[PDB]
């Protein structure tokens, strides 16, 4: 019921300096010259037609034999000639559309309009605009960049040759006759993670992306977790080949716990499915699916195989360098300040992840924007760390 | 008797910034490179024949 | 400390750029000018059929208005439910209706069955068009599978199993023998069993083998779906289907749920799963035996419910395998290696060794490592690429056994 | 509302200070100011008190008496006019007030003076120039400034809106020179051209003052200024600098022809002149080993006439283009040629030339054996084929010139037209006085055909590209007065404005005169060559005014049918503005609401601006919308769009697009007309093994390099109207490739000119930080051996700073030479 | 009102609750008793007017 949608949008993200100066505000210029003279245009060509011809032919014919009153319905089945309706309160038409007949917008399971008097369809509604059961491609092909993230070099080549074995090269193993499904499987700190997304948005510069997060324990008893899942990464074969990010959920909907039967049904139903779903004998499509967590020991064996799910990948916690890098990236919104007090808050740091780089990085604004409003708040230099501490990094009694 | 018809379909251009400085530079280059039949005589002073239909 | 009021106004006209005002303007002007545009749209029409039907498929429109009096008969499509000796049809219908109707003139009684929806024209609700929908869900269209699977060299073959099916399965679709020299039918079931692995593999050798009349993958888990009857009607359709298709073969996959366990809780854990039960078991009762149709059921563990003795009757044949010794591995090695750019001058033996039943789906998961090993190495040769085949499958067999 | 204690108390005070200051007597007056101002000049190193207070300090700074005091009343003015700002009374305040040292009062003060200075330098009128000189010299005190605390770009900023960057170069330094100038190349995108040429100019000052003269070439060949690249590669003295500077105008493929006075001049010209470009080029091929002639057959994948074996022909050679190695057209080709039929001989010898481009001595003695075939057509071919195995490479003798000699004027018009052709293709970018003496007299025939003339013209376009040659231009009005009006514009006269256009490419202003001169035709041939003139002579400037008169002109209903004129409007709109991403990707947009609501000859135009858009470029919202009006009703559309897909792919080897034509060649295979060009769409993606790619924009892609995009809008005119003039005769006209056709990989070599192994990390380069005008940042360091396929999006970076190179632009050629701190 | 009443014994109006005012005079309204009723526009409010 939905195939794609109009992106007519996110006007040109590149905005080079993203600060107010004269090169900003020129390319500012040329964008709203470029929407003035779009507008222009098209109202001229509208406005200005090539040629006058009767009703269009529009109310001549077609627009009258429509009618003047109608009603929504869906439409049922299809027949050589006639189509097979179901229009509102449980009714069911068998009549042939002759009049604004688009069979390809028209569909099955799709909203279409009757005539009343004589009920036959005379129009499709291609809007509908209630596709609303199960929606994960909400988010699809997320704007997110490589350069978002820096300082993952590493990770970033591997995910990339995993992930470009397909697309890219595709005949290579084609050629090979193997057509690997493997997925990625990721490690990495809980303190992290989010990271993981960053990194599975390199992938996303190219095609859609799926999200399932936790899920659940599935305890419905039709299952269909990773069933549905199945069906959702057949509809992105539909569209373009999308990635299947299930963080987490791999690591408790998918548990190495040791316990064999009266558990959950997941440990039933669910790694079951998912192996099914990773063996390209039983599903094909360039569709990769990311199976991230934080958790390493809780891989079960079946995800534990690479002969199914290959392509291991470890996230590790960030080094000098890509610690200054992210906060390179963090602060290059904020202008931190004017002496750039970058290495003194990490030389001496262990332990650091981006999201914990992105709060002190948030905090230290929030701090001068409390009350030492300064622009570039001379305060920022020894701020940075005084948020830095923030504390809040654990608290257990003592113990010790 | 006459209509004095236009058909135009005719519209500005929405120059506004950056088209509006170089009509600035435009100006600086262009810059240099009845009554008397009217208030008396209304026509009722003519003559007309013994045919004439008049109430 | 807060000290807001005034003071943030102040604070934030205190800097900015000389024309960080001015850029702001132009932003909002750019976001206007985008709302303008998005609404002066394109085609600001929802209805479509502009004109490649609505020019010539609309003059036939016109042959449709001037027949507008005929092909009225849509109205409203409601099931029949039975019907007296010969002419008259007592009906349930959609709307509730205790329906009667004298089948309208140009269709015979004969067309029209039980349980089958027709069209009633408003004026009368004569039976008019009798609709035979067989209307497929997107999930049934998951249920039926491909016909043509295509022959292997007995995918990996373990004798045993094969040899064992042949008779049960290959034998009865040749019909060379069944009727006379062996009892009247063949063999009534086979349950191709056993653990995750060579199960159904030798199903599709044999629907590859056999005729036209190949298999359908149905899964158990989906079977058993939400509310009641709703997994009724989707074995019938199944066997409607696998009927139609030149009377092929059902195959029943992961029988555990539409089965079940051996207990239900309080006979309110699972009761649709009985209403299930009860449905298939009608169906595939067979009643009047017939060597035409076939049916395999495969499980990993024999988790069937009561029915287990009646199958005796039904079902028999129980068999399994999923338990590769050297020289299946060793097949399976070779049924797997005449795929990629390999060739078999590898001592492929060795790694057979090296994994003790090791499946046929880790024996294809071995080769497909080892292709993507060459691909790392950016080298597509495999056929003498041995000592890398080797190499690759044996560090995978360590990860695999510990990662 | 309960402010601060302390604030509150120093509110007060500050209350009775201004009292004090507005009491009557003035004996007070003086020491209320001088205590008011300390702490006024305090937070910017306060002013949300005096926020009521604006009359009343008004009034006391016009009732201070003359001089100091009011000359402080002034000052106070003017630092709290940033906050009580109306008008900008800072500035009068400050012109009013002391003008000694301002940068002491606060950074906020010191940016808003400037932004406020800047504002009354525009504002002023041209008969005021006495305040002009004080603006002038508090810039040039606050640009010192700006310098320290790394406020240069906005520094930049108001010398540009003052007009100043004279004092700009004499006041940068280079510790922070590189991102100054970084930002005015940005600038320069954007600024209409007298300012742009300004700015042009003022960054060459900067890099002739800094010995920067590698990228200064850049620059003066961005500026189109060969007069001023002869002045800068005299300026420059180094050996290195020479080199680079003879690689850097022989990527861009025009020759530079000086005297021999210079050291190594020899080397210097060769290497100008290309010669070794195809010996690296397959070196670099071997190395790869993509090497291997890939079969037309194999990229059709053929595992499920005449005319789609020319095109499998021509796809074979664009595949192995600069190579020469194919045996397909070399052993059994003249069995191929023999089994062709009627007019296919020709391309099928002009598709072994592309195999044999930029191979002189190779192709040449492959070709000679061709050069006395029986046909007519293979003939012509064959001199067709000599002409682009010339063509881009230059050489000490040409041998071109001496080759065609009796073909150049010969009176068959199909060898006569393909010694022309070949011709065009040699000297394109040239400018060879007595090519032009040669061709033009050819082109003053009358015995030649309409489309000969058309080739003429397109020959001398090409050769004298971006030349304002004046005699080329009379000679082609002249040639159009001649020929009537009737028989001008039916379908093949396209191809003058076209020359025109070429002849004065990049230059404006003056195409005045040559419309005027035009001025005479009739309304539907000089609608359209004015047009495609002016659009080619502004191409490349990002002219609003320019492209919403194009959108204007195709908003008419245009229906004898004048209406194809909105067709070339159509190429302008993306030829105007094609150089930086923006302009391009709106354009896009703007094509996009063509295709949405347009005339049948507007969405038959679109998918040409489309490919010229993104040639090479494999963008996924582009190649969608193309395959989704790839099957319109139209069927030039469904040409245009197949032809545009192939053009955004070509050069690219990419793997999807490739699989996306295939299903449309089993969509089409019942239609041979798009089938054939379906083929001929993937051999364009394959072309030259991707290794060469086809957009006109070199040097980091921001460079338009006359000759590559003569040669490829002369394939897009043509392709306004393949639906005739393919189908037709044109299978000529597809070999104008081979001016867009350049490598994009790396080739490293050393001070004494050896092929050296120096690994280069290559990635995604797009800004991270927009801070200031920092260098773009790479991310995804794949880096391994030179040479490295460079497309959009993605640059080099040397993997450690061991090897300096000539330049920093990392593209095509490069000489690599040890650091002197190299361990 | 006679006239009024004769038009109420046609129910005189319908209630909708207006949400798509589609370019050609169109919208799509909801009826309580069934609900969308795809119709035309009135001659006293324009398109716009909706
Ligand atoms: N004997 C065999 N020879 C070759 N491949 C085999 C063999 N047994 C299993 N496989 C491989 O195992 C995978 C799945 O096999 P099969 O279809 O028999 O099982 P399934 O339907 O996935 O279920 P289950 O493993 O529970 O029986 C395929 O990749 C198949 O190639
Ligand atoms: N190295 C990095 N560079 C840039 N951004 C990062 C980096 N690491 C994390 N981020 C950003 O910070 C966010 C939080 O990431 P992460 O630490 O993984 O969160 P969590 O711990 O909740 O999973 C991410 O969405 C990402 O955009």
């Amino acid at each position: 019921k939905k195939t794609k949608g109009p992106d007519a949008a996110s006007k040109l993200p590149l905005v080079t300096p993203h600060t107010q100066c004269r090169l900003k505000l020129l390319k500012l210029e040329r964008i709203k010259d470029y929407l003035l003279m779009e507008e222009e245009f098209i109202r001229n060509q509208e406005q200005m037609k090539p040629l006058e011809e009767k009703q269009e032919e529009e109310r001549s014919k077609v627009d009258d034999l429509r009618g003047t009153p109608m009603s929504v319905g869906t439409l049922e089945e299809i027949i050589d000639d006639h189509a097979i309706v179901s229009t509102s309160v449980g009714s069911e038409h068998y009549v042939s559309i002759l009049s604004f007949v688009d069979k390809d917008l028209l569909e099955p399971g799709c909203s279409v309009l009757l005539n009343h008097k004589v009920h036959a369809v005379i129009g499709v509604l291609m809007d509908d605009t209630d596709p609303l059961v199960t929606v994960m491609k909400v988010e699809k092909a997320p704007q997110e960049t490589y350069a978002d993230i820096g300082g993952l070099d590493n990770q970033i080549q591997e995910i990339k040759e995993s992930v470009e074995l397909p697309l890219t090269h595709p005949e290579y193993y084609e050629e090979m006759g193997i057509k690997p499904p493997k997925g990625v499987i990721l490690y990495g700190p809980p303190g992290t993670g989010k990271t993981l997304l960053a990194k599975a948005v390199a992938n996303q510069t190219s095609a859609t992306f799926l999200r399932v997060v936790g899920s659940e324990l599935i305890q419905k008893y039709l299952g269909d977790g990773p069933k549905l899942v199945r069906e959702l990464f057949r509809v992105a074969e539909e569209h373009a080949p999308s990635i299947v990010f299930i963080d987490e959920i791999d690591a408790i909907g998918t548990k190495r716990y040791d316990s064999n039967s009266g558990g959950e049904r997941e440990i039933q139903r669910t790694m079951l499915e998912l192996l099914n779903q990773l063996d390209g004998f039983d599903s094909r499509g360039d569709v990769k699916v990311i199976m991230a967590t934080n958790r390493i020991e809780t891989l079960d064996p079946a995800l534990i195989r690479p002969g199914r799910i290959d392509r291991k990948i470890e996230f590790p916690l960030p080094d000098e360098k890509t610690k200054k890098r992210i906060f390179q990236i963090h602060t290059s919104r904020m202008t931190l300040a004017d002496d750039v007090t970058l290495d003194d808050l990490i030389m001496a740091k262990d332990d650091l992840s981006g999201a914990d780089i992105k709060a002190i990085c948030t905090e230290a604004g929030l701090m001068a924007l409390r009350e030492r409003r300064m622009k570039v708040t001379n305060e920022d230099f020894k701020k940075s760390k005084e948020n830095v501490l923030y504390k809040k990094q654990e608290g257990t009694p003592e113990g010790l | 008797e006459v209509p004095k018809e236009k058909e135009k379909e005719k519209v500005s251009t929405a120059v506004l910034s950056i088209t509006a400085k170089a009509k600035k530079k435009e100006k600086e280059k262009e810059k240099k490179e009845e009554k008397e039949k009217k208030k008396e005589p209304e026509p009722n002073f003519q003559l007309l024949d013994n045919p004439a239909r008049v109430m | 400390r807060a000290l807001d009021e005034g003071d943030i106004a102040l604070l934030k006209t205190y800097g900015q750029s000389t024309y960080s005002r001015q850029i702001k303007q132009v932003e909002d002007d750019i976001q206007q000018l985008l709302k303008k545009i998005n609404e002066l749209t394109g085609i600001k029409e929802s209805d479509t059929g502009l004109a490649p039907p609505a020019l010539w498929d609309l003059a036939a429109d016109k042959q449709t208005l001037q027949s507008e009096q005929p092909l009225q008969v849509a109205r409203c499509t409601k099931i029949i439910n039975a019907d007296s000796e010969d002419p008259k049809y007592i009906i349930n219908v959609k709307q509730f209706a205790k329906f009667v109707v004298d089948l309208s003139d140009q269709v015979a009684p004969t067309d029209i069955e039980e349980g089958m929806r027709v069209g009633v024209d408003r004026n009368k609700y004569q039976i008019h068009i009798p609709l035979p929908p067989k209307i497929d869900p997107t999930v049934t269209m998951m249920q039926v599978e491909e016909k043509p699977d295509v022959t292997y060299s007995d995918v990996g073959g373990c004798k045993e199993q094969i040899e064992k099916l042949r008779e049960v399965v290959e034998t009865p679709l040749l019909h060379p023998e069944r009727f006379v020299n062996l009892g009247i039918e063949p063999p009534k079931g086979v349950l191709l069993f056993g653990p995750p692995g060579t199960g159904k593999t030798l199903c599709a050798r044999a629907v590859a083998n056999r005729t036209d009349a190949c298999f359908i993958r149905v899964i158990g888990s989906e079977l058993v779906q939400k509310y009641v009857g709703e997994g009724a009607r989707m074995v019938r359709e199944l066997f409607e289907m696998a009927r139609t298709k030149k009377a092929c073969l059902i195959f029943f996959d992961e029988i555990d749920a539409i089965g079940g366990a051996r207990f239900d809780d309080g006979a309110g854990g699972d009761n649709e799963v009985q209403r299930t039960m009860l449905e298939l078991i009608n169906q595939l009762d067979g009643f009047d035996p017939r060597g035409n149709i076939k049916v395999l059921m495969a499980t990993n563990r024999p988790d069937t419910l009561d029915p287990a003795l009646m199958r005796p009757g039904r079902l028999d044949r129980k068999i399994e395998f999923s338990l590769p010794d050297l020289e299946g591995r060793t097949h399976i090695f070779k049924i797997h290696a005449r795929s990629m750019s390999v060739e078999r001058d590898i001592r492929f033996e060795l790694l057979a060794r090296l994994c003790p039943n090791s499946t046929g789906a880790e024996i294809r998961s071995v080769c497909t490592e080892a292709g993507m090993f060459a691909i790392r190495a950016r080298r597509k040769i495999a056929t003498e690429k041995d000592f890398l085949e080797a190499v690759n499958k044996v560090i995978k067999s360590y990860a695999k056994f510990s990662a | 509302q309960e402010l601060s204690e302390e604030d509150k108390q120093l509110q007060d005070e500050l209350e009775m200070l201004v009292e004090r200051l507005g009491e009557k007597d003035t004996s007070l007056y003086r020491p209320a100011l001088e205590e008011l101002r300390r702490q006024i000049r305090s937070s910017t190193t306060p002013l949300k008190f005096l926020r009521p207070h604006y009359g009343k300090l008004k009034e006391i700074y016009e009732n201070m008496a003359p001089g100091e005091n009011k000359r402080f009343a002034a000052d106070i003015i003017s630092v709290l006019a940033m906050t009580m700002s109306g008008e900008r009374e800072c500035l009068k305040y400050r012109l009013v007030g002391s003008q000694e040292e301002l940068a002491s009062w606060g950074h906020e003060y010191v940016r808003h003076l400037a932004g406020e200075v800047a504002k009354e330098w525009q504002e002023l009128d041209d008969a005021e120039k006495v305040q002009r000189e004080p603006l002038l010299t508090l810039v040039k005190e606050i640009v010192p400034y700006n310098m320290a605390h790394n406020a240069e770009h906005e520094a930049c900023d108001l010398l540009m809106e003052i007009e100043q960057v004279d004092m700009l170069e004499k006041d940068i330094d280079e510790n922070a020179y590189a991102k100054v100038c970084l930002y005015l190349t940005s600038c320069v995108n954007y600024v209409p051209e007298p300012e742009n040429s300004a700015l042009l100019r003022c960054a060459l000052g900067v890099f002739r003052k800094f010995s920067r003269f590698p990228e200064a070439l850049r620059l003066a060949l961005m500026l189109n200024d060969m007069e001023l690249v002869e002045d800068i590669f005299t300026s420059c003295k180094d050996v290195v600098v020479q080199k680079q500077m003879a690689f850097m105008l022989g990527r861009h493929g025009v020759f530079l022809e000086l005297s021999e006075d210079v050291e190594e001049y020899e080397d210097l010209t060769e290497i100008m002149s290309n010669v070794q470009l195809n010996s690296n080029f397959l070196a670099l091929a071997r190395e790869l080993d993509i090497m291997e002639p890939k079969v037309p057959d194999d990229i059709y994948k053929t595992h499920l006439s005449a005319r789609m074996n020319l095109a499998s022909s021509f796809v074979n050679g664009f595949v192995n283009a600069a190579f020469g190695q194919d045996k397909l057209l070399t052993d059994d080709g003249n069995k191929w040629l023999y089994k062709n039929k009627d007019h296919g001989m020709l391309s099928a010898a002009a598709s072994l030339g592309m195999i044999l481009l930029w191979d002189v001595d190779g192709g040449l003695t492959q070709i000679d054996k061709y050069l006395y075939s029986s046909e007519d057509y293979i003939k012509s071919g064959a001199l067709l084929a000599c002409g682009i195995v010339n063509s881009g490479v230059r050489n000490e003798c040409d041998p071109a010139l001496a080759l065609l000699s009796d073909y150049v004027l010969h009176n068959s018009n199909t060898m006569r037209l393909g010694s022309i052709f070949g011709l065009g293709l040699a000297y394109a970018g040239s400018n060879r006085e007595d090519v032009l003496t040669l061709l033009l007299p050819v082109m003053g025939d009358s015995k030649s055909s309409m489309e000969v003339a058309g080739v003429t013209a397109l020959a001398c376009g090409m050769i004298a590209v971006g030349s304002c040659n004046g005699d080329v231009t009379s000679t082609i009005l002249q040639t159009i007065m001649e020929k009537s009006e009737t028989e001008l514009k039916d379908t093949y006269a396209r191809w003058l404005p076209l020359g025109l256009g070429l002849n004065h490419l990049g230059k404006g202003e003056a195409i005045e005169a040559i419309l005027a001169a035009l001025e005479v035709v009739s309304e539907p041939f000089r609608s359209f060559a004015n047009t495609l003139v002016d659009v080619c002579a502004y191409a490349g400037s990002g002219n609003v005014l320019k492209v919403q008169q194009l959108l204007h002109i195709c908003s008419e209903h245009f229906d004898a049918d004048m209406g194809a004129h909105q067709g070339v409007a159509v190429l302008g709109i993306a030829l105007i503005a094609m150089g930086e991403e923006i302009g391009a990707e709106m354009a896009l947009r703007t094509f996009g609401h063509l295709l949405r609501y347009g005339e049948p000859t507007l969405r038959r135009a679109v998918p040409l601006a489309l490919a010229l858009i993104s040639v090479s470029n494999p963008r996924l919202n582009i190649l969608d919308t193309l395959s989704k009006f790839s099957h319109d009703a139209d069927p030039e559309v469904s040409y245009n769009s197949i032809f545009a897909m192939g053009m955004v792919g070509s050069g690219t080897n990419n793997a999807r697009l490739a699989a996306m034509l295939r299903q449309l060649a089993q969509y089409h295979a019942k239609d041979p007309n798009n089938l054939f060009m379906v083929r001929l769409a993937q051999g364009l993606t394959h072309l030259g093994k991707g290794t060469l790619t086809l957009c006109p924009y070199h040097s980091d892609r921001q460079l338009m390099s006359q000759v590559a995009v003569a040669g490829l809008l002369t394939v897009l005119v043509s392709f306004l109207d393949v639906r005739n003039i393919i189908l037709g005769k044109s299978h000529y006209v597809l070999y104008g490739l081979v001016a867009a056709m350049q490598p994009r990989m790396l080739v490293t070599f050393d001070e004494e000119l050896r092929p050296l192994p120096v690994s280069v990390r290559v990635g995604q380069a797009v800004d991270v930080v927009g801070q200031a005008g920092k260098p773009k940042t790479i991310t995804g360091f794949q880096t391994h051996t030179t040479p490295v396929l460079l497309a959009h999006g993605e640059r080099a970076e040397l993997a450690t700073e061991e090897f300096l190179p000539v330049t920093p632009i990392l593209e095509g050629f490069v000489i690599l030479r040890k650091n002197p701190n190299y361990d | 009102l006679r006239e009024e009443l004769q038009l109420l014994q046609e129910q005189g109006s319908y209630v909708g609750e207006v949400v798509r005012a589609m370019d050609k005079k169109k919208v799509l309204v909801k009826v309580h008793p069934e609900g969308k009723f795809v119709v035309d526009v009135d001659k006293n409010i324009d398109i716009n007017d909706v």
